[PDB]
């Protein structure tokens, strides 16, 4: 649905950097030398600490962040659990004090342990090569 | 072509994948082919098995742009465990199909599921890009990202 790409992001880009407020997202980059990125659909990655309906509470290294209308999204291996490592595309509804996606899809990466020892520097990498 | 900017080479080739924004934003002249850790963020065609092979259309992302992309029919039966053959010549046995059937579901699960390397092959003439193989991220990449960000 959204027209700019998922990018990669941790929460405490979402809850330190971003700025303006729904339907006009920024993340301000000026220590980095760089103009405001806009954003609207990002690629977050987290632990799942809780889960209840289609809503859950998930953590990556930086800080926590919430996911609700999981109910809507593709059903792949079953993992709205609690102690699954899981990647979610969503839409952000809110950055602070925590950031908040409307989902638009979860799934498991728990199999693979390299995937979450990789996000942190994922996220690094793409953040070093967009202009 | 017989010529590169020189100044793109790590850029489309850096293991242990490159960016889709990056490729696009140099403007290949000519078929291009990069690996990139990307999910697919929807299906955009049905799964067909016109000309006696697989083939199905996706919408991918690497978290820089989206790309709408082919798999190779390789990759489809593998993940169905059927080749186009093989599920003709099953639909009379009954206890066959149903293999095949929980082959079909097997495959819509991994494709909802897939967040992996995909090396693509991008035809900028004619706006098209083909999936040629699917890669698990393992710890050689991981250390070869770390090279690249000097950690």
């Amino acid at each position: 649905l959204p027209r700019s790409p998922p990018l990669k992001v941790l929460a405490e880009q979402l809850r330190r950097d971003a700025e303006g407020g729904p339907g006009a997202w920024r993340l301000s980059r000026a220590a980095a030398g760089r103009g405001p990125l806009d954003l609207a659909a990002v690629w977050m990655q987290g632990r799942v600490v809780m889960a209840d309906r289609g809503e859950a509470r998930l953590r990556d290294p930086s800080g926590d962040f919430s996911v609700r209308g999981l109910e809507r999204v593709p059903r792949g291996r079953p993992c709205l659990v609690p102690g699954k490592y899981v990647m979610v595309m969503g839409v952000v509804q809110a950055c602070s004090p925590e950031p908040c996606l409307q989902a638009v899809k979860m799934t498991d990466l728990s199999d693979n342990p390299i995937h979450e020892s990789m996000w942190e520097l994922e996220v690094e990498d793409l953040h070093r090569n967009i202009p | 072509e017989n010529s590169i900017n020189l100044s793109i080479a790590m850029d489309l080739y850096s293991p242990p994948f490159v960016y889709l924004s990056v490729l696009m934003a140099s403007k290949p002249k000519e078929v291009t082919t990069v690996k990139v850790k990307a999910f697919i963020v929807t299906l955009t065609g049905n799964l067909s098995s016109s000309g006696g092979i697989w083939s199905i259309t996706a919408k991918v992302s690497d978290g820089t742009a989206y790309l709408d992309v082919d798999f190779v029919d390789e990759i489809l039966t593998s993940l169905i465990g059927f080749s186009v053959p093989e599920m003709k010549q099953s639909k009379k046995d009954p206890l066959q199909y149903q293999k095949f059937l929980e082959g079909l579901q097997k495959c819509q699960r991994d494709l909802i599921d897939l967040c992996c390397l995909m090396t693509i092959s991008f035809n900028p003439s004619l706006s098209k890009a083909m999936v040629l193989a699917l890669q698990d991220v393992n710890m050689e990449h991981l250390e070869n990202l770390k090279k690249r960000l000097n950690k």
